């Protein structure tokens, strides 16, 4: 996955929203969530 | 919370302060003008 803030490599991109679990930068939030 | 489609406040009148649709970052008038007043530096883009 390509963000502004770099590349972000071994985690899914959804389209979804949901509150900012671990805040990765540029308005991209990172979280576990589901099969894991 | 979203301003209603309607503008009925009475005469008070917010236009300049609320949103733009228009412009792509939904921003306001004032907040445009101070946008382009700053001259910032080392944005911090991808480069
Ligand atoms: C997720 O983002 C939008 C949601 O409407 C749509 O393109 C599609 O459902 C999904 N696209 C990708 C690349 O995940």
């Amino acid at each position: 996955f390509q963000t502004r803030a770099g590349c972000l490599i071994g985690a899914e991109h959804v389209n979804n929203s949901y509150e900012c679990d671990i805040p990765i930068g540029a308005g991209i939030c990172a979280s576990y969530q589901t099969s894991q | 919370y979203k301003t209603p489609p309607i503008k009925d406040f009475g005469g008070f009148n917010f236009s300049q302060i609320l949103p733009d649709p228009s412009k792509p970052s939904k921003r306001s008038f004032i907040e445009d003008l101070l946008f382009n007043k700053v001259t910032l530096a080392d944005a911090g883009f991808i480069k």
